[PDB]
């Protein structure tokens, strides 16, 4: 009871910008996916 | 190695052993013919086969448009650039992910391994 009578203060919620990070995080994720393909792609012709 | 068919009932040669002068004789028992084995042999069992699959592939592969080809590579007799590559392609192929390319453009069908 306190705990959600102090929320209806506070409150709560989710929305897109929570699920959004930086600029500079999406240039880091995407660098390290094309690594990481690049690493696939040399075990794939390694193995070749 | 291989099978010899007979040519009177166009039967199976099995070998026999001729006893007065001791040489391989092929004798089909549908009837009385007997054959001289040129081979000498008989059977051959490669259990870990390694068989070579150029023998097994065929030239039209390289029509297939879904199959990848790259320029790297060229054709070893007509110097061709353009080359279809796949897989073994082939199942018990013991653990094998080696590349056998056919050459592409008519009627060469060159194939190699590397
Ligand atoms: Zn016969
Ligand atoms: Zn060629």
């Amino acid at each position: 009871t306190v705990i959600n009578n102090w929320l209806l203060i506070e409150g709560h919620t989710i929305g897109i910008g929570d699920s959004i990070a930086d600029s500079k995080t999406y240039q880091d994720i995407q660098n390290t996916i094309k690594k990481a393909k690049q690493d696939v792609i040399e075990v794939i012709e390694k193995a070749h | 190695v291989g099978i010899r068919f007979c040519q009177e009932c166009n039967n199976m040669l099995y070998p026999k052993e001729d006893k007065e002068n001791r040489i391989l004789l092929y004798a089909c028992r549908n009837c009385d013919y007997q054959q001289e084995a040129d081979n000498s042999c008989i059977y051959v069992n490669k259990i870990t086969h390694e068989v070579d699959e150029l023998t097994q592939i065929i030239a039209d592969v390289s029509q297939d448009p879904t199959l990848p080809r790259t320029e790297d590579h060229p054709c070893q007799k007509c110097g061709h650039k353009e080359a279809v590559f796949f897989q073994s392609h082939s199942a018990r192929a013991e653990d094998a992910m080696r590349l056998y390319y056919v050459c592409t453009a008519p009627h060469c069908g060159h194939r190699w391994t590397e």
